[PDB]
């Protein structure tokens, strides 16, 4: 899954 | 929280995130800005850290619903009633409310009250991040303004932080990770996102040369980040 | 949860469980259990699973909380505030509202009407099981009383176990882990926490025999919990 | 830490 912050 | 001292609230979410009582913590630090007085930093920082994981559980809760909803809906699968679309459909109204409780916060009155620009830029990050996560469950009419509404915040904050802060500031990296996220998942432009993260990547490698070892390696962890969403879209 | 239909409650309660919303299915189970009916084995199973993940965050949280107190509390703290223990009795009170909760529907109607041994064991098991979650927090007064109301739900699941039930019983199993975790925890015993460890696991060993495969790998899941608990004490 | 169920 793609990383977000 | 009314009754609580500032003091307390803040400590009491220390408390509580070392607890990993994130509700709890959320309901602290929204009684803390309930205040009236501006965040510190570290104070900014406890805030997202509370409502992101509790928003966190609720989007994970939704997708797993949102795909148990989907293959019941496919050609095969037996008809079982309302509860899966009734369920569904109150967990994302309490993501929602959660979301319309952060952007409230962030209306009144944390944004107009910004004068710095570290400060501004997380706040406009924040109000896009939230908009994006109600944008992953709208479904008609309201759509297109909620994704509007997070990429004009996106948008700001990107402008004032290109201006006003170096390419290796970690709360510009976050941004322009979750930015280019948005463009993928949400937007629909997944060149617009592989840019972004590309430019964003080489211009912060370009001057790690200026940062002490610390700052250093706050900055590659999320410029890993980076990385790791470009090998997954490349 | 009056007005929804018990198998709609036990569905959503279902679906909670997949994506570990604890707090929903537990509340749904409560509806469930609330709706007068006796329980199958799987709703039994489905509403313990529930209250056992609310409370055991409940409980990991009072511990960090707890462990935090007493090192404030230590020769050298600094003094604080009352914000630690202010939270750590709303904790407290919350995971001692949950066991009532649990204990009430017990209460009210559960354990009078289970006339089987599977059901009945289950029940008292569960009752020893919060009365020895409220002992971890008791301080005064009524602690022994507390105490002693687990003990006599976990001797009485023993007896009708023991006459009722052969030694693989997964559920005899468990209860005896709990009982010998009550004794070595609660009740100052560990001799007698070993000694039922050790039994429990002999005996059962000495039917493994008279199980198919799938019973087999049940049963020794659980022995290996045993077997755990022996080795962490001796 | 030491096992329940
Ligand atoms: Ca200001
Ligand atoms: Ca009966």
């Amino acid at each position: 899954r793609r990383m977000s912050n | 929280m009314g009754s609580m001292e500032r003091a307390s609230l803040i400590q009491k979410a220390k408390l509580a995130e070392q607890a990993e009582r994130y509700e709890d913590m959320a309901a602290f630090m929204k009684g803390a800005v309930e205040k009236g007085e501006e965040l510190s930093c570290e104070e900014r920082n406890l805030l997202s850290v509370a409502y992101k994981n509790v928003v966190g559980g609720q989007r994970a809760a939704w997708r797993v619903l949102s795909s148990i909803e989907q293959k019941s809906n496919e050609e095969g699968s037996e008809e079982k009633g309302p509860e899966v679309r009734e369920y569904r459909e109150k967990v994302e109204t309490e993501l929602q409310g959660v979301c319309d409780t952060v952007l409230g916060l962030l209306d009144s009155h944390l944004i107009k009250e910004a004068g710095d620009a570290e400060s501004r830029v997380f706040y406009l990050k924040m109000k896009g991040d939230y908009y994006r996560y109600l944008a992953e469950v709208a479904t008609g009419d309201d759509k297109k303004r909620i994704i509007d509404s997070a990429r004009s915040a996106y948008q700001e904050a990107m402008d004032i932080s290109k201006k006003e802060m170096p390419p290796t500031n970690p709360i510009r990296l976050g941004l322009a990770l979750n930015f280019s996220v948005f463009h993928y998942e949400i937007a629909n432009s997944p060149e617009e996102a592989i840019s972004l993260a590309k430019t964003t990547f080489d211009e912060a490698m370009a001057d790690l040369h200026t940062l002490s070892e610390d700052s250093y390696k706050d900055s590659t962890l999320i410029m890993q980040l980076l990385r790791d969403n470009l090998t997954l879209w490349t």
